[PDB]
């Protein structure tokens, strides 16, 4: 029993409008949203048993939700405010007390977009003395210029992603820690053997998946428009 | 909805001057909801016990009021009933038999 | 809050058994679940347990429930690094949907690592497009070094991270360094480092 | 062969009020009350424990606490799920216990009403609805049964608990149970004549009008009426002609009087 959610990343603007949705195919008449932070267990928000049905749970206040069908249970915050920063879970089930969770959609509520850029992105080479000391060659990847924090990275070899041998730093780091709004930088390495990097059929690619503006955001600086988007850096291996 | 009948009767038999007691029996009314007084002289009786409501195999709902008097030639006794189903309070007076 | 969890966080080397605490004031107590969570990730249900004296088990993880006394326990056997996560306790106070869910805020396991062949070493690798630009790769050092946080601040270093190449059943740390304004031989000197560290060139 | 009821009536008048009351009888005495107000289960005689030792009633007790915040949740949750079809003010009734045969025999029930209709039971190892009920408490049921461990737990108050607690309770409060206490009568009018018959137990009774040693046959008894005491009251009815009242009596038998009937000439 799969249930989704989307977006599942979102960056929104205090005053805003979003629109949290969550999908369901089962045929399950109960829906559930929750909302998750640091120091607290999971906490019920709202929840219905069936179309039409919207219940309040334990924190309801700044919600509002939704039940058009079976299958779509929404969460709208009308007025959206930073204490709306969150993780927020999905579940749904039938008459037995499982619940069946979706896999979260995480939420940034910025006082204002003033400051959103999307990163650069920079791919680095494995050292030839790497190569012959180890028989193993190491990809870093770097992410750099960015605001807010929410990046996926992500390591791809021709077209299909991988993760055996990878790690990325579990949090961004700050680029001027002296100041307010800090750009991010955030690094991971993909290490593969060395005859794997030296096979030049082997395309090598790092990609950030950033958030940040939609379309209708209203923007007025010089600047180009730092809308959610992707940016990578790519390279073939080499004997 | 359906209407209470009341039945009022006395433990022991009636003698004036003789201290007794006066039973008002509630029955066959639904919902739960309801208000019984005992009155003496049309006046509500200072300290009227109840039984616990209960209800009969069918399902409807039964009380006893039941209160300390002495019966005299001239004052009158009653039980009064607010109930949802009727838009009057119903009172059936002891009929001293 | 009905649901409480001990330790709040414990940080083991791999191989190592733990014991994780949920007691409990919910009322009625239906069952009780295990969930695990990965950092950035969702609730992976480990195991239900529903009886007044109840024990389960899947495969590396066991776990007890006694209703008199409103607690359990998850043992995790032998541990590796993936249980590196917070683990959460629920208790269902219903054997239907008509129940609500009571959840703990979590424990976080943090799992150190064997890194059994340690070759530290300092790598510099230049970017793919823009030659003249470069980073620094601390790697291949042992879970007892420390990487520290550089004392000038036009140079960026990052917190050690591993990596596990699974079809070689090889894992190794790292940690990266780079600037604007710097050499590699000279980026982790604000670290204690091992003295063997090769330095190439 | 006595009838032990435990009776429950829950008001539910809105989303944010309600009340549950109970009282528990063995044929026509009561042994326990419990009102919304009380977080305990009060005992109206002094065997009510029965055969329980203390530990046992103490359980028995706890778990009926629970049920009854659990039930009280789960109607209010029941609604929400139904609506806007069902919808407040509720009132359910319960009626549970069993009925005690001679030699260790006994059939025990467990009838839900709705709205002062019987709808449900719990039969077997499950609750459903009976004959007349409406379709869409399918899902209610249907959630209901769902809840396996309130199933075992029901299924072992019917079976079990219920008819071992009320053999207790038949030993234990026997002399209540088997008590002899005399009708008083007395006369009066309004042509009709009536016979008050007051203060006897048990319930079963005789009262007949007679001119000599003549049943007269329009003779109408009326229903038996309870007295705060524990005795019933009873009164038979009789039309007449005016004048034509000479030598007629009242008798009444009551396996109380042992023999001596009462008789009474107007
Ligand atoms: C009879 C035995 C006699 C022996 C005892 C000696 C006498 C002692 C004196 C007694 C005085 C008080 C008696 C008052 C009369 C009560 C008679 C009925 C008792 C039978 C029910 C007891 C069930 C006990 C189990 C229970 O507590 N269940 C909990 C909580 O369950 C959770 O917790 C449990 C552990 O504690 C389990 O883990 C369980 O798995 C959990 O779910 C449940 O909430 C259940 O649902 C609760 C609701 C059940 C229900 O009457 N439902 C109902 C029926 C019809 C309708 C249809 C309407 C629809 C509207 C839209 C609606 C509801
Ligand atoms: C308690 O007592 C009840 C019966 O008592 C009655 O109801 C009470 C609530 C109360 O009112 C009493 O006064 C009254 O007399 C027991 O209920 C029976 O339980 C059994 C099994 O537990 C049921 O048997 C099943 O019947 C099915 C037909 O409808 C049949 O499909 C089943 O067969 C399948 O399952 C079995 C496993 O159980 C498997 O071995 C087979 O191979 C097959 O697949 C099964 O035989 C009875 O139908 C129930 N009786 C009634 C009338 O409903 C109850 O079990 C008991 N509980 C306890 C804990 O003592
Ligand atoms: C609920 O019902 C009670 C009693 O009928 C009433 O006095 C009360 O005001 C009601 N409350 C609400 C919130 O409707
Ligand atoms: C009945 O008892 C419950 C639980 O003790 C309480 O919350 C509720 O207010 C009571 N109801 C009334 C009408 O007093
Ligand atoms: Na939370
Ligand atoms: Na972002
Ligand atoms: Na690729
Ligand atoms: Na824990
Ligand atoms: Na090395
Ligand atoms: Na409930």
């Amino acid at each position: 029993a799969a249930v989704t959610q989307s977006p599942r990343n979102k960056v929104a603007v205090t005053g805003g409008k979003v629109t949290l949705s969550c999908n369901q195919t089962n045929n399950h008449n109960n829906m559930y949203w929750y909302r998750q932070d640091t120091g607290h267990g999971l906490r019920l928000i709202h929840y219905s048993y069936g179309a039409g049905s919207t219940e309040k749970g334990d924190i309801p206040d700044g919600y509002k939700a939704s039940r058009p069908s079976q299958e779509n249970f929404s969460l709208i915050l009308e007025l959206a405010t930073p204490s709306q920063t969150s993780v927020y879970f999905c579940a749904s089930g039938d008459e037995g007390y499982t619940q069946y969770f979706g896999p979260g959609t995480r939420l940034l509520v910025l006082e204002d977009l003033r400051n959103v850029t999307p990163p650069k992105v920079s791919l680095f080479e494995p050292s030839k003395a790497e190569i012959s000391h180890t028989q193993k060659a190491t990809l870093v990847c770097l992410a750099t210029g960015f605001y807010p924090d929410h990046v996926e990275l992500s390591w791809w070899v021709n077209g299909k992603e991988v993760h055996s041998g990878v790690c990325t730093d579990p949090q961004p780091l700050k680029e001027q820690p002296a100041l307010n709004d800090s750009r991010y930088s955030l690094s991971s390495r993909l290490r593969v053997s060395a005859t794997f990097w030296q096979n030049p059929r082997n395309h090598f690619r790092c990609q950030v998946q950033f958030y940040g503006l939609s379309e209708n955001d209203e923007w007025t600086q010089d600047r180009a428009k730092p809308v959610t988007q992707i940016v990578s850096a790519e390279a073939w291996g080499r004997a | 909805q359906k209407t209470p009948q009341i039945q009022v009767y006395s433990r022991h038999p009636p003698e004036n001057g003789k201290p007794n007691i006066l039973n008002c029996y509630v029955t066959q009314f639904h919902p739960p909801h309801i208000e019984i007084q005992m009155l003496k002289n049309g006046k509500k009786i200072p300290k009227v016990e109840m039984s616990d409501m209960s209800f009969s195999k069918d399902w409807s709902f039964y009380i006893l009021a039941h209160t300390e008097f002495t019966p005299t030639e001239t004052d009158t006794y009653a039980c009064r009933v607010k109930h949802a189903s009727m838009a009057e309070p119903k009172t059936v007076y002891w009929d001293r038999d | 809050t009905q649901v409480e969890q001990s330790p709040q966080s414990l940080v083991v080397r791999q191989g190592e058994n733990c014991v994780l605490q949920c007691n409990y004031s919910v009322t009625p107590d239906n069952h009780l679940r295990w969930f695990k969570q990965d950092t950035g990730k969702g609730l992976v249900s480990l195991t239900v347990l529903v009886d007044q004296k109840d024990k389960t088990s899947n495969g590396r993880y066991s776990a007890t429930l006694d209703k008199d006394a409103k607690h359990s326990t998850l043992h995790i056997t032998a541990t590796l690094l993936d249980d590196t996560a917070t683990y959460i306790c629920v208790v269902g106070d219903r054997g239907s949907a008509l129940g609500r869910l009571h959840f703990g805020a979590g424990t976080q396991l943090i799992v150190i690592p064997d890194i059994q062949n340690p070759d530290p070493a300092v790598y510099q690798l230049r970017d793919s497009k823009s030659s003249d630009k470069s980073v620094c790769l601390f790697t291949d050092f042992d879970s007892q070094t420390n990487v520290s946080q550089s004392k000038d601040s036009d140079v960026y270093i990052t917190d050690k991270c591993v990596l596990d190449m699974r079809s070689m059943d090889f894992k190794s740390n790292s940690a990266v360094a780079w600037s604007n304004k710097f050499a590699c031989a000279n980026a982790f000197n604000n670290s204690i480092i091992p003295e063997d560290t090769f330095f190439p060139s | 062969n006595y009838t032990f009821r435990c009776l429950q009536m829950s008001s539910f008048a809105n989303r944010s009020w309600s009340r549950t009351d109970s009282v528990v009888w063995l044929g026509d005495l009561q042994t326990h009350r419990w009102s919304n107000d009380s977080a305990t289960i009060s005992f109206t005689k002094p065997w009510s424990q029965g055969k329980l030792s203390n530990q046992q009633w103490e359980k028995l007790q706890h778990m009926f606490q629970v049920y009854r915040v659990s039930f009280t949740r789960d109607i209010q949750e029941l609604v929400k799920m139904m609506s806007p079809k069902e919808d407040y003010p509720i009132e359910i009734q319960l009626s549970a216990g069993c009925e005690m045969y001679p030699g260790n025999a006994s059939e025990s029930f467990l009838h839900v009403a709705f709205q002062g209709k019987y709808v449900v039971r719990f039969w077997g190892t499950s609750w459903q609805t009976v004959p007349g009920a409406p379709s869409w408490l399918d899902l209610p049921i249907k959630v209901l049964n769902a809840d396996q461990g309130t199933s075992a737990t029901v299924q072992m108050l019917l079976n079990d608990t219920c008819p071992l607690f009320v053999r207790g309770l038949l030993e234990a409060g026997k002399s209540d149970l088997e008590k002899q206490e005399k009708p008083v009568a007395w006369l009066s009018s309004v042509r009709q004549l009536v016979c008050h018959v007051s203060g006897f137990y048990p319930k079963p009774v005789w009262v007949m009008w007679m001119r000599g040693d003549q049943e007269q046959q329009g003779t109408h008894r009326g229903d038996f009426l309870p007295n705060a005491d524990e005795t019933w009251y009873l009164q038979a009815t009789l039309d007449v002609e005016a004048g034509e009242e000479a030598g007629l009596a009242c008798r009444v038998k009551h396996s109380s009087l042992g023999g001596q009937d009462i008789i009474l000439y107007w």
